[PDB]
DNA sequence: GCAGACACTACGAGTACATA
DNA sequence: TTTTTATGTACTCGTAGTGTCTGC
């Protein structure tokens, strides 16, 4: 096949974690980037951040080393702590692998606010093994990595494709979830519920393959499935109608019923309202909906903070 | 199975090494540290009869000071380590090896580029003399005829500019010169008699002590320096 | 004293050439001179509308709104940056407030109030035995005098004075003044 | 079937669930607990409600159960990042000598102050990930740090269909029922059983809760049932004192009702709405609706209502 | 009557010792006697939000009544390494007279200690077996959800117009007898029935009151106020972090107190004024900035009397 | 009044029960936590002649280091004390007892359901164990007809299941069974010989330890579990 | 004329500047330099930035090898007490026995925790003032106390005057010229290398790191231009859509960026400082900074990226 | 054989950062 | 020209106290 299985692991979004920088789905001038790297042989300093979650940073720093064929240490950035630099680490790094490999070291995860005391002591540290070794950095947030750090490295920023990156990148998740769901004995009836998926958690590679473990408890991913998937279980209508006939009784009687789950309730209000109502009023409904769903968790009563919503609503909306 | 204070002596070293340890059933043991920078293995007095995987090795070997001399150890119907003594007992958590790490062989050591010895009444005076010189890293090389070995302080030093110190080998039969640096720090052995063998295939490079209990490799440093 | 030829050596050269550190210590402890800040620079630009622009000195979004908390002028805007401003950028909080806080000037003095140490002392003391939290512990206090005579009960408590509880009320040997200021009149 | 502690007299901890099927929940939920206790293994989970006692941390152990797991239990609060260096790193790094699953279940881990442990745990899950999985419990999601939430199937509580709150509130009933059974608690009038799961519905540890309360005399007749639908009484006392405008006593009245306010506030909509004129039904909902709306925020309760009665004695005009 | 004797203030040496010697409303002592019977304490909270309802007075009685080992604990005082440590301790412990252990918190409202109370919701389950809590609250919303999720919250403050004039009575009754006790003359009982039906609600401000009367043994905000009307600043600006510390009591206070003090549409003026402070107290950052911006708002908009 | 130096040393020992403590005359001491979890009592050679509070005990032993050992602890002229010395003379405040938690039950305890010894050298190697081998919980109970002690991890094994450590007591001849467990935290004694005597009836319960410098009698945990 | 390391393949490690003419500095800095170099005598010293890579730790070695120093070069983070006391004191005590001044470097010396070897120092400056100096670096001063900023002639980098920026520009373009001729860079438009220059300004270790990740086809073209003023990820289509206060177009970039909230809010708030109308700033704080501080209340956070959009587009005046 | 001297731990000081 | 909130959590430094083990 085209796709590395650890087989150690059960855990699925871990199963499939890519051995390559090929096998990885990144954006285009970014593995272009990458490539370029691998091929001139050795790794200079890097930092990878995205700071959204499972865009592959940590992946790429393994492929990264792999391709390079490297003597890598990997290291817990929260482990990685002023004592961990001096003793283990400048052992390493002034160490001479005999194999003549370019020598790296993973900091995993090196955002943590505790960490700045050993990152300084680490400024002077890549400048004088900088012929060994070379430090590549995950991060999900620059700031917690020193400005002196960033100075020393090249600061690739994840999970921020072009328009055109982003419409290739999901067409290859895509692909490989449907790889992934052949391997796994998990049938697909439809495949707009996989779409479906890779779209709704775009940035995060992890969570929608995390994503599919939990909507397969079945084995099958069909119609149904795309129901939660997309999820609706939405129709407005008696809402909608009380609404324009500006009838209040009514109103004070739908309030409990929605109050039920709101958060899905005002999505689907501002959508559907936004067609059915005049240009001016469209400006105003965000402004009332935004609001109440706003204040929505400090407001001690839900049912009522829904009838506010529905009497606002009634009075400032002309409906087309 | 039982284990004898020569043997620990060994283990209480091993740990230095690799705070932790995977060991199997034989007269056989061996760590290398983490990093990949030292390694030593071992033939001993005591036999092994099962495989265990221990987390905290410098602290088990603890543990075992805290009961007689004598006590007998095994894998419990629980499979963890039963230290069992005459009146008490403790059962130490056996690790999983996934994260000890370990060494799955031997890898045998490339014939050697260049051959010497040290006495270990020697060897103790290097170590020796080290604390008393700030000397933290070394280099073995070639002065007229004999194999030489000088002492540093690469902090003060930095360009292992001027030698603090000079013991004097074996002499030099072949006719190469080089200059193989050795961070001190990565020099973790029980003191003895060794026969020492040298390497390199041009950036590859290592260094092995033969001693008559274990065998142990470090890194050399660098900018090791060689014509081979 | 002998040899009586010294160009003297200053204190440090005989701290180190010495070489007892306990003395060399002391040398160093000689400069401690511990202050810092430069903050009101900072609270300066937003009041006179200079430029300063921030990022590279350490802002304290406590120190600038609470120093602006002094003149009345400014509190709509530091009101602002209260409810709202948890959570903007340091650089953002520092640009609204360039944008709002209009005027400038202000002098130096800000209010702190007037501690009558041994009132708190009393009062920390009370809700201490009393199991009561800051104001009950007053009313008992204004109580306690008007009968039920606060010698009765000072006394009884002189009990726990306990040096680890002085540290809590004050920072000084106005602290040590203290121990001997209950344990006395009652 | 139902499994009892018997070292327990507190009676919604004595018939906690042992197992993931004594457990009611949303069908979807059940049946996707299943499907994970059928692979045999567990994958990092987030289990949130933010409603209290849906059963979150009692699925938690439910689902160890199940699996058969080597599962140490663990107070979030207590699980500063020492602690996972420490204790956690132990568990996790050794080997169960029986083969079963590791797993770890950290219970109302939403703390603020843990953030610090949470990113030091999020390089430990991928690296121990092949011994042992993480069971985080939490009430409210935006404790737990987005690297976490990725790491993990996040299953969301106390949100049923319609047809699983229909289903639920049957099986809660049956429960109840079987619970009594077992209490020596009998039971006159079963229409107020069905009362008790109806009025707190997501939470099923208060509506157990309840029924000890409401036990006192050992019998739950018709005369309960008016104290489990009833009152809160009418709101008379207050609809008067607003009418006159007088403020003495709507300043008294506050603290009455403070009690429970989301309710309170819920009468007060419904009753005014009848007995004001029509522009001031508006107001009354812009006034209503905004002193609700920042509850809970507001510090002093007592005031905020105080505040309420201030503003719609002096805006409504009274029919 | 209940007298402890060593007891130097006047509401510390009297407080009812027992459920039955404490006034409530019917549905309250019976529900508090049903309680008692079964000899085991749930976890409760017991919140008023007026003063001196009995609260923490009915959480001691419970105990004693029960005759649980119980550790008696300041709110303020129970923060997240509290719980860890002592009370941790004393709940794994096992009493060895097989006694009810339970832990009495007082006054945990305040949110300064929000983390603790979370703290304590996965504790409360731990050690239920051995013991129960009883938390007593002014402000329910200070006790975050979870643990009220895990209580029965019994709530204060509904008499009847019938209870109100019988536990007058009974009150009267009680501080006559006090009165014998504490060496306090009485000439007129109608000051007695005075002090009762003045405050009425609040029986802790009824008995503190009556020490008031004690110098001659025969029958505070200040600082706030008074630098309001003369509309200073930096003696408001220097007041503010001193009653910062707990505001829900503080903006509580200064209502009740300014109501008197101030012209009638000043009084409409200053519930719109402390409401909204108090609304969005929460969300302001922070807290003594923002009790100096309600001072600085009275100052200019009030009219004083 | 004079304390010795065998004295002092169950003070700075009961301070580790108690901040404060209340001895009076006689020739006894005792404390107990004012979370009742502990009790401790012990019998000196030093004749206490006067009732006293403190506040604060570990505190108090500390001005008593310093003086010399004459040391005539009199009571001071207006209720506070005198530590008279050699050479000098310092003033320790002194509580009124409404400010410190004292036992004031001297209970004696009921009968022993059943009676064992521990030897002192083997108070050590248990103290000792638990510390690296990381316990927090021990259990008392019969294994093999002689009474042990196992040690458990009450955070890693949540409900007292795998037992990183047993001891062995000499054996116990009625017939019953149970397993008493207590928190490691309340368990505060200086080593030496201990007789152990333990009772329960039904549910409630404690463990009294006599030894022959003091004696100690802590709280059964939660769970624990018999048939007495 | 230019230094090249060859033991680096990192390559702004390659090209570091050996002597201090080498070195792309301030015209009076520059001058201030010669001027020490000159006098043969190197007094105590700190160089300080706060914005990294203006060149502090390259002209500390370099001020060394112009009058030739016996020089111990030491990380700041591995400088504590007993290493002074250690190792430095030896140093500084021995005699350079070809005549050389000793020198101390110390990079990187503002780590809070060596206050106290600091201190320490203070008093060492003074006794062995005579031998040998020091060369502190720094990024941030405050954490060098005061009075090792008394011993010290303190200067200041990458803080240029509007004419020093203009000639280093010219210079470190020149440089980076001269730098591609070496490297067998083609320089297909000049344009692109004065842009890397300017982009990156005070910091001329990225300005030079950059050139390595542009130069992956080894030619910089016109095409390389628009990657280097292009904006890789960006805010414009937020922007625009908010300028031109259109909706359905707001109504749909909603989902786009609340995929991470708090990084977008900060990024709108940074943008729309520099493109809209003074006044229509302190409006923009306060709808921006109302809308972050509710998130995580809010319960759908794209309609409260909607609610935050519709917001800015009515009340923001543009410039 | 015991001191000496080494290696380790516990603690208090100062810094820091996120919450309210 | 002015100057630091309260709670909880985490990390580094120096030093002092603590314990186990070896050379002349
Ligand atoms: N129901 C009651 N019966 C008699 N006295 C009471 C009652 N409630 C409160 N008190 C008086 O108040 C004091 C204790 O107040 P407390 O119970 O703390 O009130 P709260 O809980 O409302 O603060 C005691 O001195 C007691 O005399
Ligand atoms: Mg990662
Ligand atoms: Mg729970
Ligand atoms: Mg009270
Ligand atoms: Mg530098």
């Amino acid at each position: 096949s085209m796709i590395t299985v650890n087989e150690k692991e059960h855990i699925l979004e871990q199963k499939y974690r890519p051995s390559t920088i090929d096998e990885c789905i990144l954006p285009a001038f970014d593995k272009e980037t990458f490539k370029s790297i691998t091929s001139k042989g050795k790794i200079p300093h890097i930092i990878l951040h995205s700071p959204s979650p499972g865009t592959g940073k940590t992946t790429v720093a393994k492929a990264l080393c792999h391709d390079v064929n490297a003597d890598m240490m990997f290291v817990n950035g929260s482990d990685c702590k002023i004592d961990f630099v001096r003793g283990p680490l400048t052992n390493f790094a002034s160490a001479a692998s005999f194999d003549g490999r370019q020598k790296v070291i993973v900091i995993d995860e090196f955002d943590r606010s505790g960490l700045a005391e050993s990152q300084r002591h680490l400024r002077s540290f890549m400048e004088a093994y900088s012929s060994n070794c070379s430090i590549i950095i995950t991060a999900n947030n620059i700031d917690g990595i020193i400005k002196p750090l960033q100075s020393r490295c090249r600061v690739i920023t994840f999970g921020q494709p072009t328009d055109e990156d982003k419409i290739e990148m999901m067409k290859q998740m895509i692909r490989r979830l449907t790889e992934i769901c052949k391997h796994e004995g998990i049938a697909i009836a439809d495949m707009k519920v996989v779409a479906a998926l890779v779209k709704k958690n775009f940035p995060d590679f992890r969570k929608t393959i995390g994503e599919l473990d939990s909507y397969s408890s079945k084995g099958v991913l069909d119609a149904g499935i795309l129901s939660l998937v997309t999820n609706d279980r939405g129709a407005i209508d008696d809402v909608l109608e009380s609404l324009k006939n500006k009838d209040v009784k009514q109103l004070r009687a739908l309030a409990p019923k929605y109050a039920a789950d709101y958060s899905w309730f005002v999505g689907k209000l501002a959508e559907e309202i936004y067609s059915r109502v005049t240009p001016q009023s469209i400006i105003r409904m965000y402004e009332i909906v935004g609001e109440n769903n706003q204040y929505h968790g400090i407001a001690a009563n839900t049912e009522l903070h829904l009838a506010y919503l529905f009497i606002q609503l009634a009075c400032e909306m002309q409906w087309k | 199975m039982k284990l004898s204070k020569d043997t620990t002596a060994l283990l209480k070293n091993f740990a230095t090494i690799n705070s932790g340890i995977m060991l199997k059933s034989g007269q056989f043991i061996m760590t290398r540290a983490v990093n990949g920078t030292t390694y030593a293995e071992a033939n001993i007095s005591d036999v092994i009869d099962f495989d265990v995987a221990i987390y905290d090795l410098n602290g088990f070997l603890g543990i075992l000071s805290l009961v007689n001399d004598d006590a007998e150890i095994s894998q419990s119907e629980d499979g963890n380590i039963k230290i069992a003594d005459a009146r008490s007992t403790i059962f130490w958590p056996a690790a999983d090896p996934s994260t000890v790490v370990a060494p799955n062989k031997p890898i045998p050591f490339p014939v050697a580029s260049a051959v010497t010895e040290i006495k270990a009444e020697d060897l103790q005076q290097l170590l020796r003399v080290s604390r008393g010189l700030q000397i933290d890293t070394i280099a073995i090389t070639v002065k007229e005829g004999k194999i030489v070995i000088n002492g540093f302080n690469k902090v003060e030093d930095s360009a292992l500019t001027r030698v603090k110190y000079s013991l004097t080998l074996g002499d030099y039969d072949g006719e190469n010169t080089f200059n193989f640096i050795i961070n001190m720090a990565n020099m973790k052995m029980q003191p003895g008699n060794y026969k020492l063998l040298l390497w390199a295939k041009g950036k590859q490079g290592a260094a092995k002590f033969e001693g008559e209990h274990a065998n142990y490799v470090v890194a050399l440093e660098a900018d090791s320096t060689h014509d081979f | 004293s002998l040899f009586k030829d010294d160009i003297q050596l200053n204190e440090h050269q005989v701290a180190w050439y010495s070489k007892d550190w306990t003395a060399v210590q002391s040398a160093a402890d000689s400069f401690k001179e511990k202050a810092e800040n430069e903050f009101f620079e900072i609270i300066g630009a937003i009041n006179n509308k200079t430029k300063c622009s921030i990022a590279q000195k350490d802002y304290s979004k406590f120190m600038v709104e609470n120093a602006l908390s002094q003149f009345p002028e400014c509190m709509p805007a530091v009101y602002a940056m209260n409810l709202i401003g948890s959570g903007l950028s340091d650089e953002a909080h520092f640009n609204y407030l360039m944008a709002a806080v209009p005027r400038g000037k202000r002098y130096g003095k800000w209010a702190k109030l007037v501690e009558d140490s041994t009132e708190v002392l009393i009062i920390k003391l009370l809700a201490k035995r009393y199991q009561v939290n800051t104001n009950d512990a007053i009313n008992y206090k204004s109580i306690l005098t008007k009968n039920g005579k606060l010698p009765l009960v000072l006394k009884e408590l002189k009990g726990l004075v306990t040096d680890d509880f002085l540290k809590e009320v004050t920072k000084n040997v106005k602290e040590q003044k203290q121990l001997k200021k209950l344990a006395l009149e009652w």
